[PDB]
């Protein structure tokens, strides 16, 4: 029972809000990427290292304000507040674009400190550490895309900004030029979510409608207690149902509940290997024997092919100011385009 | 950069005289335009026949000239082929034809001289945005 | 419960309110003043409207050196004249 | 008892491996036909001109494609609406040219499906169950409707419907996005917080449910065995499980009612991907997404973009490039 | 192609038919508990 | 506090309107209170559109769903839709108004004030759910007021001004209707079109004399059918068939309003003649239609030879064949041919559009009605900016077309869920498992194993 006991004692005090030694990573972590995002957006603009305006300040909306990445010339400077590209300069370091790895680096070390609060908590509490596994893929997505995804690039700049259609932009820059619909691990990422997705509607549907009735009231959430031994729904119940609706059906809930963590947790996971592709342009963007053919033969048309001609659309209507340090100037002439539009 | 009494001053005719608008009629101008003639002429192109556009040297071009107030309020009034051979009023919007374009009726000369301002003022200020269509977006 | 008071009594009780009817407005009229001052714009060095661009400029101020970075906005500010 | 008698009792028995039913009875032919007609396109159908401009697309394996490019290709743009059935065609070569499996497939499977969602009302209501797994059901189906159905109503034709395919779906997003901004809609975000949230919480569910099952087992087996089917007491502690996440955020944004967190586990994904339906359903008729383009303006009247701007510019790439053949004049208005 | 069409008619007619006199008979009552719903 | 809370009533607070279902005077009071809601915005939303309307421009570019109802049936326009007087509109939203007041007493009286039961004050206004007679003739009385209704829209087609025509001869104008459609074979023809491309179904109805003979026999079957539901009561057949009980006949309404729901979706989508696009807007047809006429106009005034102009695909540049042959646009508007509309007809001839016609018939009106309508094509962002998505800010505008096809799509779609909804609970309650399974009565523990 010395000082370092003492401070354990006080860190894990039963209160409103939990702390913990794992606290001490999370919350100022996650209060400096909240308040560092919101700041941004409020504030800050994007003129310097975008060309773009990007606060409430200038006139952006909740869809269109973002704290943007920093200039390409920036490369993958930590780009810290006394760096030698801010130089102490508050004012400077934001329109160096210094809030965006400020959110970033601090947000990666908050989800770190928000991991480790689940062990922590469960190893208190007395429970299996299995909502922190959970969580792996939360950290696995924000690594990939936040962190090794530009590293491979060229620089920050090509990072995901932190705003609603800054993101919508990233997305669509991942369709043209990486053609990463394409992609058989974000093909399994969507696998995982929709599938987590319908794995979340059925089984809260099929739970709600084989309750017992163990109550008399009409709105029947009153008739469960908490404290309770008894399944509140049939279990033999929603297997026949499922089993003579569907073929198939769940007969073990340790084995439904386990299945729920997997299917989503695993998509994500996958997702994130693609991503880290993606950091090298190892892209899967095109079928190879699909364009021996078509190059030969041009009576020859798929919607992979289809979906390229978009894709040359997207990249060359966006790159010039998507792009700016590029100082793209693509003459009229050049562009792609089909007939009349 | 500022809105300025040098960005709102345009040709008055073709003699070389010219016209400084107030902001309150460039501000009368663009909802003007926006009121009787941006649903064909939105950005400086025109919808219906994306050849001729609102340029200002394009409307210089243009017989008789139309790079200044005078040639746009006439046209306003009597519109023409970019040739000025035919009379085109049973076609395009003009007080001349206010009965079949009813957005016309009550738009004033002081109107007309703003909507002038605003085709001539705009490109000033968009550079090749104006006229320039999608491309330029 | 974990010993704090519950929220339902505090923001019910008038001793609260007669806090909170100063402290929240005084804040609120904080928040407007930073902006209508005019001092955001310079902590955080944002463009006015009208210093985007200097009058006849149609150039992006885009920052290209990593290291002489702050001495390049800088110039690109004095710019503006 | 009579034929008939018996045949109803059949039909509606409890007994049967797989439940019929009356809506079983139009549900199972109907869904055979789709079945069979896309297996049988799906390999070997020839190319079909899609947008009516004899620039046939093909879509089977026979003929080019893999897995990931096959599609049955949807109608003729010709045709927009009109029912094109087999009996409408001068021959099956026609029918083929003229991309017919897919409407016949389309419709067969909308049919099928909605009946689908009526035999889960119609079992629920044999097994004395409360009815309402078929009101959770009607949102990936009211999603199909959209795609199949709706969005080529309002757009005019068929041939705008949602490929049958993986690419051919990839084709019909990237258009949509071109032409209605989907992205910039609240109701496909509303869908994406409905998807993004379904999954964040099937694996909170799983993983709290997994973390408070009670010890039954040794560590040489799986804790599956801890739980036998039929058992009457629940197989975790939900006080526990409570404990855990109300402490993890804070105790009153914890669940302690099992029926209501299964209430809302139900609620969230179900009402989110019926705000996707109703987007895709809603941009059929070009209400389409916010359009900031141009919305910020400096003092001069200089246009200052922001990511809304990029989005624009991204989006004309898709626009001025699809169906490269089949535009012209200057505006594509469906 | 008529034949076709006149098959594909009559099988329809049938089924729907099924559905709609299946419907008729008496389905409220098959259910487990309450039968008299008339 | 009658069945005022969860205890008493079994309904929690967010279902708290089901504590309605047997308590007829409170009930009374929610319908009629909630009649008022309606009328009140029916007459406030009109009075709003005409201070917010300026007469010389269309009305379809000021937001405006209410006043063109009012328009169609003939108040306040002249010739070509122009508006010649505005009172009409004013009396309209006034009278509206006035009336919701009206309503939204009697309603807040019966809400609470008046007999919470209705059947010990009176048997005449009381009802019992499962009493079959009571309400088949509550169905009735109703039945008997919608055919009024429907009368009334006839009356007003033809002794009291008439209905703007769009199609009426020499351009669109009030015209008074003086031999409605009376032969069944046309009016039910009507109901035996398939709705698929080109025949549309009822919505495909394309001449107000059809509309109006459809009103006059809609309005007698609906009177005989009160009639005839007052002096009966249902059959055999039909009590077997149907759940008897309040939350059934409100499923069964539900459903019945998603398909109308639906039905004007396609409507007021397809529509030219009952939704007139001098005063909705063209419809998305319409426009893309109008689109190729003008620039076959253009282009033709510049010497162009468009009946032999062959596009890049091989396909007519500006004309070519559907399916059967007709001649119709080309492009992509080649889905659209089955449009009609008034200034596109004249160019039409018995194998479609006309190339004769088309090379020295087409007037100015009409190169400027394709030049509008090709111009307020129904596309547009919810916040209103006017055109394809990838459109500068300038214009403001979007289609009360659009407005009205996805509002009552988004209405039609939730209330089919309602159906399901309020059906399958009210399957369950009247077979008594809808509050859950009796653990002691499992019936699926008493039925064979699968396997
Ligand atoms: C008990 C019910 C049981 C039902 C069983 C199933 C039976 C078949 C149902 C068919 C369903 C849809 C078929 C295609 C619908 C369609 O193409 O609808 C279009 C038609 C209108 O057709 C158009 O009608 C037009 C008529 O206009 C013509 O006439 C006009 C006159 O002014 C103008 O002149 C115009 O320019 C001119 O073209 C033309 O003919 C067009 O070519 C034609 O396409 O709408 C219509 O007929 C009526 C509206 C139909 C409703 C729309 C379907 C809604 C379904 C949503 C379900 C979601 C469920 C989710 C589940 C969870
Ligand atoms: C535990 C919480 C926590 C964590 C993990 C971080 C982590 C980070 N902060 Mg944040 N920050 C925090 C809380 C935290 N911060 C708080 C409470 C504030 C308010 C003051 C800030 C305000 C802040 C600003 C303004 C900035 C950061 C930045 C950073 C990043 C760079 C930090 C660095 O290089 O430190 C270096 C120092 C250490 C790693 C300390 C270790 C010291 C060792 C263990 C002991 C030896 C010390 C020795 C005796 C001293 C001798 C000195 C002598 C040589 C003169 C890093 C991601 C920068 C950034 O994000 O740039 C984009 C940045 O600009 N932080
Ligand atoms: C169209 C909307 C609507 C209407 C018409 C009703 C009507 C009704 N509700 Mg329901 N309800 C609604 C929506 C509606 N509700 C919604 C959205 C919810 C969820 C919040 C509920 C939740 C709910 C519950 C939990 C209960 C009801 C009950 C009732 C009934 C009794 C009300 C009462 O006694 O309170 C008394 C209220 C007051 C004394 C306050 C004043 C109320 C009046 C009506 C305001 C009048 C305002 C108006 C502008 C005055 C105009 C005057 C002018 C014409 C001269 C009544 C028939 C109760 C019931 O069923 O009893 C058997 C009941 O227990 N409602
Ligand atoms: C004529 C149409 C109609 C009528 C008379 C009823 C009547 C009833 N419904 Mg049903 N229902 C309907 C249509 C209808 N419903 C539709 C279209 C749906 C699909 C969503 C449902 C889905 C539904 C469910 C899931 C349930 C009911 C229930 C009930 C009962 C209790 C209702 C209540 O008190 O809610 C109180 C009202 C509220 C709590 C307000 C809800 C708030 C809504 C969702 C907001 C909508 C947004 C608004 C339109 C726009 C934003 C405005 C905002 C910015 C201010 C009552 C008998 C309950 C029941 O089963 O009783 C037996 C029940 O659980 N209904
Ligand atoms: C049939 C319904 C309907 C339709 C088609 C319209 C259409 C229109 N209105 Mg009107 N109006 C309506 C009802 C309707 N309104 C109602 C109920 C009110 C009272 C609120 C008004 C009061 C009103 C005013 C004051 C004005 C209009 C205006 C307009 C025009 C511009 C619309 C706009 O920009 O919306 C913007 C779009 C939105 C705000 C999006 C709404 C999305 C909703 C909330 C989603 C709800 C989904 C569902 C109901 C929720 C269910 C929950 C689920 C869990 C079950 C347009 C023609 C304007 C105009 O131009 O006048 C000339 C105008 O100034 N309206
Ligand atoms: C619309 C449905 C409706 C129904 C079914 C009822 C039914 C009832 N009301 Mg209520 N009430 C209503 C609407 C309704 N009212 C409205 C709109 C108001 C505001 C005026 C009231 C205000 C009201 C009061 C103050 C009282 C009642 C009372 C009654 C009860 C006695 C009726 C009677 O004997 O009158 C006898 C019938 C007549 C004298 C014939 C009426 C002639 C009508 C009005 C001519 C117009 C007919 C035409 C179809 C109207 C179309 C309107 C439509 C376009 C909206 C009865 C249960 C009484 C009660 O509950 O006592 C305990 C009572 O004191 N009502
Ligand atoms: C609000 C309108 C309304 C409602 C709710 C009712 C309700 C009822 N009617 Mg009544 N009826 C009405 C108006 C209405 N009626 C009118 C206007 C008339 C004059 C034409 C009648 C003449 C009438 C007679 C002669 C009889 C009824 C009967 C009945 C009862 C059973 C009917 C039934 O089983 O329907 C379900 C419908 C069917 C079983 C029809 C066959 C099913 C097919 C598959 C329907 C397919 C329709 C299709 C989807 C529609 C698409 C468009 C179509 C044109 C192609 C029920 C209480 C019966 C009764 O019991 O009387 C006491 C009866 O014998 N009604
Ligand atoms: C960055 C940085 C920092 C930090 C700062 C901070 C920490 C801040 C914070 C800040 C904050 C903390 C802010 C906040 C804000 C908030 C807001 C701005 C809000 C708003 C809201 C709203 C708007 C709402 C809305 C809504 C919703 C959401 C839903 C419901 C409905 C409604 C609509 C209402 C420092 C100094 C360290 C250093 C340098 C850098
Ligand atoms: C039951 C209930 C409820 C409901 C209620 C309601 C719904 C009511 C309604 C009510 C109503 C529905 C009301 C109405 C009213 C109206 C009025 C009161 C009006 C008046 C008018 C006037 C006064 C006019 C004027 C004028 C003229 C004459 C001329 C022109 C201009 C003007 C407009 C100025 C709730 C939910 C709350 C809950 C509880 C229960
Ligand atoms: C006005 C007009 C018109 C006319 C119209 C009409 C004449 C109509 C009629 C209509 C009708 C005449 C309708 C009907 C309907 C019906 C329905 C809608 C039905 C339903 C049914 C149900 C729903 C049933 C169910 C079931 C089954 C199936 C089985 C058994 C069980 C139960 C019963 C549940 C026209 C177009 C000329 C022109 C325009 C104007
Ligand atoms: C295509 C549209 C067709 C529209 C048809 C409209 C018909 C309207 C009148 C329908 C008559 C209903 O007649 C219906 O059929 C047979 C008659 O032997 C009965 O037959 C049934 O009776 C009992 C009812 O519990 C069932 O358990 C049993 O399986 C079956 O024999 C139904 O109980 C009867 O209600
Ligand atoms: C990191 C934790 C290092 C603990 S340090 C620890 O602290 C005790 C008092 O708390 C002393 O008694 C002990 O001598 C010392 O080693
Ligand atoms: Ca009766
Ligand atoms: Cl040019
Ligand atoms: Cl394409
Ligand atoms: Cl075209
Ligand atoms: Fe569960």
């Amino acid at each position: 029972r010395g000082w370092f006991d003492i401070l354990d004692d006080w860190l894990k005090r039963d209160r409103f809000v939990f702390v913990g030694w794992s606290g001490i990573l999370l919350f100022p972590c996650a209060y400096l990427a909240l308040g560092g995002w919101l700041t941004g957006t409020t504030f800050v603009t994007s003129w310097y290292t975008h060309g773009l305006a990007s606060s409430y300040l200038e006139g952006c909306n909740f869809l269109t304000v973002a704290v943007s990445t920093p200039a390409n010339s920036m490369g993958h400077s930590l780009l810290l507040l006394w760096g030698p590209e801010a130089q102490g300069d508050f004012t400077r370091w934001c329109q160096l674009g210094g809030l965006w790895t400020f959110i970033a680096l601090h947000g990666a070390f908050g989800l770190i400190g928000f991991m480790l609060r689940q062990f922590e908590i469960a190893r208190l509490v007395g429970v299996r550490p299995y909502n922190a596994i959970a969580f792996s893929a939360p950290i696995a997505v924000f690594v990939s895309v936040f962190l090794i995804y530009p590293l491979g690039q060229s620089s920050w700049f090509f990072a995901p900004s932190f705003g609603v259609a800054a993101i919508f932009r990233f997305l669509l820059f991942f369709q043209g030029f990486h053609n990463w619909t394409l992609n058989p691990f974000h093909m399994m990422g969507v696998a995982g979510v929709l599938g987590g997705a319908l794995l979340c509607a059925i089984h809260g549907a099929t739970v709600e409608n084989t309750l017992f009735q163990d109550g008399e009231g009409a709105s029947t959430f009153r008739a469960f207690n908490p404290t309770q031994a008894e399944e509140t729904y049939s279990m033999v119940t929603a297997n026949r149902f499922w089993s003579q609706i569907f073929g198939i059906a769940f007969s073990n809930k340790r084995w439904l509940h386990f299945f729920m963590l997997f299917v989503p947790v695993t998509g994500l996971w996958m997702s994130a290997i693609g991503v880290v592709g993606l950091a090298l342009n190892l892209r899967s963007y095109d079928f190879i024997s699909q364009e021996i053919r078509a190059a030969e033969d041009p009576e020859f048309e798929t919607f992979y092919t289809k979906n390229l001609l978009l894709n040359e659309g997207i990249r060359a209507w966006m790159a010039p100011q998507d792009q700016p340090h590029e100082n793209f100037v693509f003459p009229e002439e050049v562009l792609p385009r089909g007939n009349a539009l | 950069a500022e809105l300025t009494p040098e960005v709102l001053t345009v040709p008055l005719n073709s003699e070389g005289k010219t016209i400084t608008l107030t902001e309150k009629q460039y501000l009368e101008g663009k909802r003007l335009f926006q009121y009787a003639c941006a649903s064909c002429h939105v950005g400086g192109i025109t919808k219906t026949n994306p050849s001729l556009d609102l340029r200002t040297e394009t409307l210089a071009l243009a017989t008789p000239p139309r790079d200044n107030i005078e040639g746009l309020v006439d046209y306003m009034k009597n519109p023409t082929t970019y040739d000025g051979e035919q009379e085109i009023a049973e076609v395009h919007p003009s007080l001349r034809s206010a009965d079949i374009f009813p957005k016309m009726r009550n738009l004033t000369e002081k109107d007309l001289v703003a909507i002038a301002g605003h085709i001539l003022v705009e490109p000033k200020i968009l550079g090749d945005k104006w006229g320039g269509g999608k491309v330029y977006y | 419960t974990t010993g704090e008071r519950p929220f339902s009594d505090i923001i019910t009780s008038v001793r609260y309110w007669v806090i909170h009817s100063i402290t929240i407005p005084a804040l609120f009229i904080a928040g407007w003043l930073f902006v209508s001052t005019g001092l955001a714009y310079d902590v955080f060095g944002t463009p006015r409207p009208d210093s985007y661009y200097a009058q006849e400029q149609r150039s992006i101020p885009l920052v290209t050196d990593r290291f002489e970075a702050k001495q390049q906005v800088e110039t690109f500010l004095e710019q503006l004249k | 008892a009579n034929l008939w008698e018996r045949f109803c009792n059949w039909v509606t028995s409890t007994d049967n491996r797989l439940y019929v039913g009356w809506f079983g009875v139009i549900m199972i032919p109907t869904l055979l036909a789709a079945t069979i007609c896309f297996v049988i396109a799906f390999i070997a159908a020839p190319p079909v001109d899609i947008d009516g401009i004899r620039e046939p697309v093909s879509g089977s394996l026979l003929y080019g494609n893999n897995i990931i490019t096959g599609a049955v290709v949807p109608s003729s743009n010709a045709i927009g609406l009109h029912f094109y059935p087999i009996w409408e065609a001068a021959s099956l070569d026609e029918w083929l040219y003229n991309g017919g499996p897919y409407q016949l497939i389309i419709f067969h499977f909308l049919l099928g499906a909605s009946c689908y969602m009526g035999r889960q009302w119609e079992l629920s209501y044999r097994l004395g169950m409360r009815p309402w797994i078929c009101v959770a059901y009607s949102a990936p189906l009211a999603s199909a409707f959209a795609v199949f159905l709706i969005y080529p109503i309002g757009q005019g034709s068929f041939s705008d419907g949602m490929p049958l395919g993986i690419s051919g779906t990839f084709n019909f997003m990237i258009v949509f996005q071109a032409e209605h901004n989907i992205l910039m809609h609240p109701f496909h975000q509303l869908g994406v917080a409905g998807v993004f949230g379904g999954a964040l919480f099937c694996a909170m569910h799983g993983s709290l449910v997994t973390s408070s099952l009670i010890r039954e087992t040794t560590e040489t087996e799986s804790a599956n065995y801890g739980y036998k089917f039929g058992q009457e007491e629940e197989t975790y502690n939900i006080v526990a499980a409570h404990g855990y996440f109300g402490r993890l955020i804070f105790q009153y944004a914890s669940f302690n009612n099992s029926r209501s967190l299964h209430f809302f586990l139900a609620a969230w994904p179900v009402v989110g991907v019926w705000f996707a339906a109703l987007g895709i359903s809603t941009m059929a008729f070009n209400l389409n997404g916010f359009n900031f383009n141009h919305s910020v303006i400096d003092a001069k009247g200089n246009v200052i973009n922001t990511w809304a701007d990029i989005i624009n510019r991204a989006n004309l790439g898709m626009e001025v490039m699809h169906e490269r053949n089949a535009h012209n004049f200057p505006l594509d208005l469906a | 192609m008529e034949t076709l069409k006149i098959t594909v008619y009559i099988v329809v007619t049938f089924f729907v038919l099924l559905f709609v006199f299946g419907f008729l008979s008496g389905d409220p009552a098959r259910n487990p508990k309450r039968k008299d719903l008339e | 506090a009658t069945n005022r809370d969860q205890e008493s009533s079994g309904f929690a607070w967010w279902a708290g309107n089901a504590r309605l279902i047997n308590l007829s005077g409170k009930l009374l009071g929610a319908h009629v209170a909630h009649a008022g809601l309606i009328v009140f915005w029916a007459g406030a939303m009109t009075l709003f559109e005409l201070a917010h309307f300026i007469p010389e421009k269309p009305m379809y570019e000021q937001g405006l769903i209410l006043i063109p109802h009012i328009a169609t049936l003939g108040w306040g326009v002249g010739p070509g839709g122009e508006v010649v007087d505005t009172f009409p509109f004013f009396v309209v939203g006034v009278v509206h108004l006035i009336s919701s007041a009206v309503l939204g007493f009697g309603g807040v009286y019966h809400a609470i004030r008046g007999p919470e039961t209705l059947e010990e004050y009176s048997s005449f206004f009381g009802y019992d759910w499962k009493d079959k007679n009571k309400m088949t003739t509550i169905l009735g009385f109703h039945l008997i007021v919608l055919g009024i209704g429907a009368l009334l829209l006839v009356a007003k087609a033809m002794f009291f001004g008439g209905l703007y025509d769009t199609w009426a001869p020499g351009g669109g104008d009030v015209r008074v209707i003086t031999n409605p459609t009376l032969d069944p074979r046309v009016i039910f023809g009507y109901l035996l079109k398939s709705p698929f491309g080109g025949e549309g179904w009822i919505v495909s109805v394309n001449n107000l004399e059809d509309v109006v003979g459809g009103h006059i026999w809609i309005g007698l079957i609906c009177i005989a059918g009160g009639i005839w539901h007052i002096l009966t009561t249902p059959f055999g057949w039909a009590r077997r068939a149907f759940i008897w009980s309040g939350e059934a006949y409100l499923s069964y309404s539900l459903g019945a309003l998603s398909m109308m729901g639906f039905i004007a979706t396609c409507f007021v989508w397809f529509n030219n003649t009952v939704y007139p696009s001098e005063f909705y807007g063209p419809t998305g047809p319409e426009a893309s239609q109008a689109q190729a006429m003008t620039f076959l106009i253009r282009d033709q005034k510049l010497g162009a030879n468009v009946g032999s102009a062959q596009g890049p695909t091989g396909l007519g540049k500006y004309l070519m064949r559907s399916p059967t042959g007709e001649i119709i646009f080309g492009g992509e508007t080649m889905r659209f041919w089955d449009f009609r509309g008034p200034w596109l007809e004249p160019l039409r001839g018995p194998n479609g559009l006309d190339l004769n016609k088309i090379k020295n018939d087409i007037q100015p009106w009409q190169e400027r009605r394709a030049a509008e309508y090709m111009t307020h094509a129904p596309l547009g962002s919810l916040n209103s900016v006017g055109g394809v998505a990838t459109e500068i800010n300038s214009v403001n505008f979007v289609s009360p077309r659009s407005w009205l096809a996805t509002s009552h799509f988004v209405l039609a779609f939730f209330f089919l869920v309602g159906h399901l909804w309020h059906a399958g609970r009210a399957r369950a309650a009247a077979a008594g498992f809808e509050k859950g399974i009796d653990r002691e009565s499992e019936p699926v523990l008493s039925m064979p194993s699968l396997d």
